[PDB]
């Protein structure tokens, strides 16, 4: 006798989902939506290299410290990864100001390009080649912080110093600076005959007077001096006064700022993969279509959505048997 | 199931048929086979299409990444910081994890809905020129040639004829 | 619909009936007319009341906004402060688009529920005394004056009489 | 109900079954009593336990609490932290009585599909054998004993018996 | 034959709504709960008008800038409006400290009574008539800040000041004065005899030294000297006491905190519409009762939820075809 | 006739649940989820106890409060109770710099061994025995903070201080001192016979130089003077050099670090409870299975999560009638 049947799909998958009423449940097709996996390198973001300090900081690196030369005129980058604690970082021991807000600064920015701002032989009543320490060597001498200089007294004297800069320039410019605190009044003498000193540095919007601070401290790097840096963006037409009986030191290089864009500082101990990407994390990059991953919450770059999960599937099909 | 038919009244699945989801198994005079039903299944198709996409875009504008340092006496911001990212990544992990259970379940009982729906279409055409097997069949009280079986197929089955 | 009576088996609707959501159409004797079931319209308007209300309560303490300044050297926090602000800003956004969405796909749903339950409240009160047309119409096997009507109305069919 | 069954065409509930949430009530030739279909009675305790479950785990790692002090100049960031540790409390205390709302009513609509269910596993067995008397009970078209109605119970009730 | 039908309710309408399983759905019934209307208008908010500084900042008006003397005395405020960059902020050039953490404060407060806490007949040894400047001109002739007193030498003396307020009123006192730095010694002289001056401040939780810096800065508003502003609240019962040998912008006016409430600062270039309003946004009002608006984020009284959303339709019929 | 019908449960249950849909819905069975008691005590912590400050704040704890002496060597806490505002803070009136962030750091610490740093028969050239206040009473007579050291000129001199301290240690090391400011010069004289003084404290992260300041303040505790305190955190094999010549409250003794774990400090009046708990709040323990409770947001240990709901009932049964 004729008859008909109504009945559904069914075939040999074995892949499972999960409902609010039940687990492990088995269906005829379903959908992964979760990416799991990286390259665990660090590639170009969309062809731009990113910039790698190596054992440098970022105030070695614009500092200049002596040991990250690698980094003196460095090219576009699109983001920038530091490792969790530098061995290059203030050669000569003390603080850098406002460190946090400045790195802020640089997760703004995709290009420097570093300027000479005061010449060296500028420096016509004082030693501006004087200023260097076996705290910071470079190739077994000693030597100093790059991009400013440690000037000393000339002929037993430290005439006050009036020194200004217009930034003529389009671009704003991050202007680098500094004092040196000594140990005792011995050494204030020695190195700037003047026993009580201080900077004073103005701007349309800087009104700074620094004295340097005598005390005992423990060596760090083999000293008990410290150095104290100070930073500020100038704006273009705007200039930058500084006058200064000693203690100072100057700047010589600063940077243009000449590409601001989306950029992020990364923390991490790998180095460079020769790949390519469009979605970075500090772990290794990611080339996906999922919208969720659950590599890394830091991301950079045209990415899924970072999810806590180790698992997301979506049903598509019926429940198989 | 939820809505009775997979495996409920319909015990199984068909290995045999893979042309679609849903769909039909003749027997008569001029043979066998199976025949899948074009017109539920792509709906059916249309229909998790459209919540795989709209899963996908709810949560494009999710939570966002940027690492922020602090320095040694800035813990307090630097706990906030770290407590409102954490915050962030929890509420959306547990949104995606949800929905996807919730959504899941909706869509089993949307197929046992749908298998339930086209089992009701064929009895409501062989009204009394048929029986109800009780197992997702239906015995004919006459002769259904291949024209026939496809009259119930597409909708267009005739009830103008006798049946005893 | 996931029920199969709206847009199913009962293959369109009654512009025809401005009473209520859910009714009857009746063909006898006396002549024609339609008629809307109040019992179940407004329990189905209760529902969608409450489902109403009940979304507008659940979200009154959402997040608010206050602004709030920063100076040039307070950039970290600022951000800080902006992103956790985009961020409640964003999972609200996400969790009203999505209740939204998931509602109304039970309130259509709910419609198709009451309708198909319409249907079966007659049909198992009208046992062997009429027969499924399968369109949503129910043909009798005696006489349904407008008294009669109204006792399928209003639940209190009488079964006790022959038909054949 | 959403399924028809509960409150629906099964007007009321049985205080005489304390074995189960869903079973039968059988009147025969040895007498009366109550019987609850433990296949479908623990498959529904399965689901509602592993609904609860679901519901206590998926929201573990919810939002802290952490204190924090701030001093008078500091009233920004205090206010930050106000705003965002209430932001979390009001999306969490959201997320979980929109929960528990969304789920009861999954919960109340997923009995009374079980009942249908149970039911309709019933009439596609008793086919020709019985006549629907539209209020969840069938008539017998012939004597069925105790035997008998555990074969309707168990699944196992065999058709091949005549019918008038 | 006679027959019975069940059927469903149908109309014309063409209003849809969006499902997770299908777009754009016409349905029978339909209610819109996002608001997305707005009057364009900064109103009253409960019949209480907003301070509408107008091209004064917040700075310009506390301190009172003579181009703000609109605002010399305020009545009470519902919330504050203030542009994103007021053209009349400090006349003579310089900084406010803890202004962010001032201006928050003023987010809490919706009255002040300005008093005069220490009258300029009062100064019987110095000049207190002859502190203005060209950058702060009133009515096309120099002038100075109203509220506090750029106090000078006389006679060319400088006494040391000794001058101290106690707070006999009920009321949280708003206490603002300053320091001038000025860009040389030999003005320093010029102005206050003494070279080699301080300003301290006292109360029971502040124990403030100030001490000028000079410097060479640019040219703001024509004047390269710096006018620093400091703030406290000074409790009722409490006592502030200043001491100073020059450099002191005195305080003249101070501002009792009588109406705290809950307020905003709004920034915004509209002016006073002249609406009354419950509800209240930078670029407009809203008069609704929807649960849900997408106009702006910052809102202030008895408002609809903020959200992202363009479109918000629920579904309260069935569908219709 | 023979017949079978099919029912579903129904009891004499009241208990009500909400819906989307409808609300007070009456079911047979139900589950409460939400926590809604506590012990309103406040209870060891998994047997470990708290640490109750009771009139004192952490700096009279820290710095030793004559009155605190009940905390002058503290066993190791689950966590750290404080009153709103404690009656025992600064005896002698002045700041603790940064306290916040040292409340903050004392939230991860669980146990201080107090370690004498500087004895005070070690101060041959001062007097280490005079430095007493009536603002600090102890039994009646006058007293001072006991952990450290307010050193005043021997014979009419004070000789300039150079003292320095190597942590040894394998802990970290909380170390507290501080400045005097009195309120002439007069007073300066007359306890530290040099007039210009200044403290100075270095360590390989700290460089810092203190000066007095002298000014006219109302009496707080009746003194008109204050006393500024700070603190670091010494790493271990670090040291730290103290040099002054006046007004320096040297440290006596310093904080071992010798537990650090997860902890807090409450803000709360109640005082111990003899109880043990696995869940600590500030106005009670909890003792529950619930996934949620509505108690206090401020909590400690294993528990529910806190929701402002004062009521969560799940359904888990059918409709009732
Ligand atoms: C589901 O399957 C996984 C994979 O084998 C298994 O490890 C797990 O125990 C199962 N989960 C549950 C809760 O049944
Ligand atoms: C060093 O300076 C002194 C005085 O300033 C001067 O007399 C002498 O000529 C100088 N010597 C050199 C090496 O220039
Ligand atoms: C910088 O130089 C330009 C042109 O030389 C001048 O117009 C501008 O005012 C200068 N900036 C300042 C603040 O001196
Ligand atoms: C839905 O309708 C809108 C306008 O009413 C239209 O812009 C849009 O293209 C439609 N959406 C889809 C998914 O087709
Ligand atoms: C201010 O004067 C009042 C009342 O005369 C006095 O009691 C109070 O101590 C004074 N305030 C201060 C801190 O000097
Ligand atoms: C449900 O019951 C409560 C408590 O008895 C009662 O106050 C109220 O009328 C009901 N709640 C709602 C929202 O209808
Ligand atoms: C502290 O003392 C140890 C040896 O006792 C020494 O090795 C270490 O370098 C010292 N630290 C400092 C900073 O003096």
């Amino acid at each position: 006798s004729d008859q008909i049947c109504i009945g559904y799909h069914a075939n040999n998958s074995t892949e499972q989902v999960d409902t609010i009423m039940e687990k492990n449940v088995t269906v005829t097709h379903a959908q992964d939506i979760l990416e799991k996996t990286h390259n665990g390198k660090l590639c170009d973001l969309d062809g731009v290299k990113p910039l790698i300090l190596r054992d440098c900081s970022v105030a070695g690196w614009l500092l200049g410290n002596p040991m990250c030369d690698e980094f003196l005129n460095v090219p576009e980058w699109s983001y920038i990864v530091e490792k969790i604690n530098p061995v290059n970082d203030l050669c000569y021991p003390g603080n850098f100001n406002d460190y946090e807000e400045l790195k802020h600064l640089l997760s703004r920015i995709n290009h420097f390009e570093k300027i000479q701002i005061i010449p060296k032989s500028s420096w016509s009543d004082h030693e501006a080649s004087s200023g260097v320490s076996s705290a910071c060597p470079y190739q077994g001498r000693s030597s100093f912080f790059r991009n400013v200089v440690w000037l000393i007294k000339k002929n037993n004297t430290y005439p006050t110093i009036k020194r200004s800069y217009n930034n003529t320039n389009q671009e704003d410019l991050l202007v680098l600076w500094g004092i040196h605190h000594p140990n005792d009044a011995a050494e204030q003498t020695r190195l700037y005959q003047n026993p009580t000193t201080y900077i004073s540095v103005g701007t349309s919007t800087l009104n700074q007077r620094l004295v340097p601070k005598l005390a005992t401290r423990s060596k760090v790097n083999g000293q008990s001096g410290r150095m104290e840096f100070f930073w500020t963006i100038l704006k273009p037409n705007d200039a930058i006064n500084f006058e200064s009986n000693g203690n100072f030191i100057a700047p010589e290089n600063a940077y243009k700022i000449v590409k601001k864009g989306d950029s992020t500082i990364m923390k991490s101990e790998l180095e460079y993969g020769n790949c390519n990407t469009k979605c970075q994390t500090p772990i290794g990059a990611i080339n996906s279509s999922m919208p969720f991953h659950n590599i890394h919450p830091l991301t950079i770059g045209e990415c899924p959505k970072y999810v806590k999960s180790n698992r997301l599937v979506l049903a598509t099909g019926l429940r198989n048997s | 199931g939820l809505f009775g038919a997979i495996a409920g009244f319909i015990e199984g699945g068909w290995q045999g048929m893979v042309d679609g989801w849903y769909g039909y198994h003749h027997s008569n005079e001029q043979g066998s086979g199976y025949a899948a039903d074009k017109e539920s299944t792509q709906k059916a198709i249309d229909g998790v299409t459209n919540k795989v996409n709209s899963i996908i875009d709810k949560m494009n504008t999710q939570f966002e990444a940027v690492g922020r340092e602090f320095n040694n006496l800035e813990r307090r911001i630097e706990n906030l910081n770290k407590k409102m990212e954490d915050g962030f990544l929890d509420v959306w992990t547990y949104n995606a994890e949800l929905l996807v259970l919730m959504e899941n379940e909706r869509t089993l009982d949307f197929h046992d809905s749908n298998v339930k729906n086209l089992y009701d279409k064929v009895r409501l055409q062989l009204r009394d020129n048929a029986k109800e097997l009780g197992n997702g069949c239906f015995e004919f009280y006459h002769r259904c040639d291949n024209e026939c079986m496809e009259s119930v197929r597409n909708g267009t089955y005739d009830y103008p004829q006798y049946s005893e």
